[PDB]
Parts: structure tokens; sequence; C-alpha cells
């Protein structure tokens, strides 16, 4: 919750996770793999997440040791959906996070990967990319047309299969 | 007698300038301030409009 500050030394341990917890497979993505598939695994997910939370909530200070058994079922729920988007559209997947490696991970920078990948995915994984909390007559960001903020530089990539998928007509 | 001297020319010198030449340039300065306050609403419209724009790109993240 606090920063380390005047000298901090990093240590680890080489030691194991006891017998009476179960192996989990752990998440291998990085931080423009896992904000792009932010949405999709929070879309799937939403009542593991839940559970999680709401179980931690309940049992105040036990933390750690007594909601361990619903950690394991957010993890693997999302290695599922990352396994899952992998498979479907690894190519307009790379495209985005590999847009979202430039430009500060800022989501405003890439809206045309974007664009791309919401197609795919919501073809053939069927899963929407929304945002909860917005009225109605309020429009999604991710869908307006002239927006105000525009990135400095447009990725060769994208809009050259951008382009490619306007002339496909599958856009 | 008296040759070769200067002497002025025979019909004399054409009018210099001893006026002062300092004419009024400039629009009026209503108009000036109406360009102002145009030139600074539309800025405020761009601005505000980033900003609102920038909060809903803040939402997402
Ligand atoms: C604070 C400083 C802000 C920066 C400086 C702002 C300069 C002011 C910009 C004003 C724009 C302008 O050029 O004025 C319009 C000008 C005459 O304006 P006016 O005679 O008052 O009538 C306007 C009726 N539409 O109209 C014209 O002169 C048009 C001339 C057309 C013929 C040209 C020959
Ligand atoms: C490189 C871009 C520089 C831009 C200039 C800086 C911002 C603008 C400042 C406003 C001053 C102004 O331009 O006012 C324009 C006036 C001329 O109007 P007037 O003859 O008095 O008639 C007004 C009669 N009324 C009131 C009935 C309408 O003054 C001048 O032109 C004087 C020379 C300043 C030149 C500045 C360069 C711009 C070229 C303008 C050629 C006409
Ligand atoms: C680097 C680019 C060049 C910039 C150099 C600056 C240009 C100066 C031109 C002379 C203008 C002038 O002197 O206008 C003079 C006018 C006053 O006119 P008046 O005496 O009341 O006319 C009365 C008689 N009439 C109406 C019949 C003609 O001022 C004003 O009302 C407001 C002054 C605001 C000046 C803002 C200029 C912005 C420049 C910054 C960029
Ligand atoms: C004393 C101050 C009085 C101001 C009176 C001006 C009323 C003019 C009506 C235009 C409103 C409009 O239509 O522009 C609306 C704009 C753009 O918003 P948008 O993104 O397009 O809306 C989309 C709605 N969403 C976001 C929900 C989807 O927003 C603004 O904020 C600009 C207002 C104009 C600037 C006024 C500044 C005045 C100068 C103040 C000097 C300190």
């Amino acid at each position: 919750p606090r920063e380390a500050a005047a000298h901090w030394v990093p240590f680890e341990d080489k030691a194991n996770m006891p017998d009476n917890v179960p192996d989990v497979v752990e998440v291998g993505a990085t931080s423009a793999p896992l904000l792009s598939a932010s949405y999709f695994i929070g879309a799937k997910c939403k009542p593991y997440n839940d559970d999680f939370m709401l179980c931690r909530e309940e049992s105040q200070g036990s933390g750690a040791i007594d909601c361990l058994k619903e950690g394991r079922r957010v993890t693997r729920c999302a290695v599922s959906v990352i396994e899952d988007i992998n498979k479907s559209c690894l190519d307009e997947f790379r495209l985005h996070w590999q847009c979202l490696e430039q430009n500060n991970h800022q989501l405003s920078g890439c809206r045309k990967a974007e664009a791309l990948l919401n197609k795919c995915v919501f073809t053939k994984l069927n899963l929407e990319k929304k945002i909860p909390g917005l009225r109605p007559d309020e429009e999604p960001v991710f869908l307006k047309k002239d927006p105000w903020i525009k990135p400095a530089v447009d990725d060769f990539k994208s809009v050259r299969a951008y382009a490619e998928a306007k002339k496909n007509g599958t856009l | 007698p008296s040759v070769g001297q200067d002497l002025p020319p025979v019909g004399g010198y054409e009018p210099v300038q001893w006026r002062r030449n300092l004419p009024a340039r400039g629009f009026r300065p209503l108009v000036y301030l109406a360009a102002l306050c145009g030139i600074c609403g539309y800025g405020f419209y761009r601005a505000l409009g980033g900003i609102q724009e920038r909060r809903e790109l803040k939402r997402e993240k």
C-alpha cells in the first residue's frame, strides 16, 4: 500500500505451497496482452471474480487462507479466456497489444486494431466488450466517430489491416 | 559679377513634407475585442470538449 523507499532490498524465498493446497496454473500474460484481454476476461469471469471479492469481504481479516479455494477459479477461468483468444485470433490480438506496446499502453491510441479484435472475438469467442455504469443517451467512447483525442502516430500494420478489412467487406 | 556659384533652380524645388504623417491605423477596438472573445470562446469549446473526452477515456481504463 505504501512504496518502498530508503534502500529497500529485494529478497526471494525458495519454498513451496503445502500439500493440502492443490496446484494452480498461473497467468503468463504481460501488461499489453492483459490490458488487451481485460474486457473479455471481465466479461466471461464476472461471477467468479465477484465470488472471490465477496468471500474476501465476508471473512474479514481471514483474507488470504480462507478464500484461497475461490482465487483458484478466477485464475483458471482467465487462463481459459486467454487460451481461447490465442487459438481464435492470435494475429489480431497480437496486432492489438503490439499497438499498445507503444503509446504508453494508452487505449486511446489503438482504435483501429481494437475494432478488428472486438469484431473477431464477438464473431468467434462470442464475448462483447461493454462499459457498465453508462446510462443510455451516453455513447461509449470506443464507438465514437471523430474523437477529439487522436494518437500521435497510427501504427502501420493496423492501418493496413483496417483498410484491408474495409476492402474485404468483413468490417 | 558672380559666375560659377551654386544657385537654386529657376522654377524652385518641389515642396517637402514637414507635416506630421501619423495616420490612424487598425480596426475599431470593438472589432479587436469581438475577435478576442471569439478566438477565446472557440478555444474554450475545444478545451472543454477535450476534457470531457479524456474523462470518458479514464472511465474506459
Ligand atoms: C504573419 C501573420 C501576422 C498576423 C498579424 C498579428 C496578429 C494580427 C494583429 C492585428 C493587426 C491588424 O492586422 O489590423 C489590420 C490593420 C489594417 O486595417 P485598416 O487599414 O486600419 O482599416 C480599418 C478600417 N475600419 C476600422 C473601418 C475597418 O492594421 C494593419 O494591417 C497595419 C499593419 C500590421 C500588419 C500585420 C501583418 C498582418 C497583415 C495585415 C495586412 C492588412
Ligand atoms: C461565463 C460563461 C458563460 C458561457 C456561455 C456560453 C454558452 C455558449 C453555448 C455553447 C455550448 C455548446 O454547445 O458547446 C458544448 C461544448 C462541447 O461539448 P460536447 O463534447 O460537444 O457535448 C457532448 C455531450 N457529451 C459529452 C455528453 C457527449 O462544451 C463546452 O463546454 C464549450 C462551451 C462554449 C465555451 C464558452 C466559454 C465562454 C467564455 C468564458 C471565458 C472565461
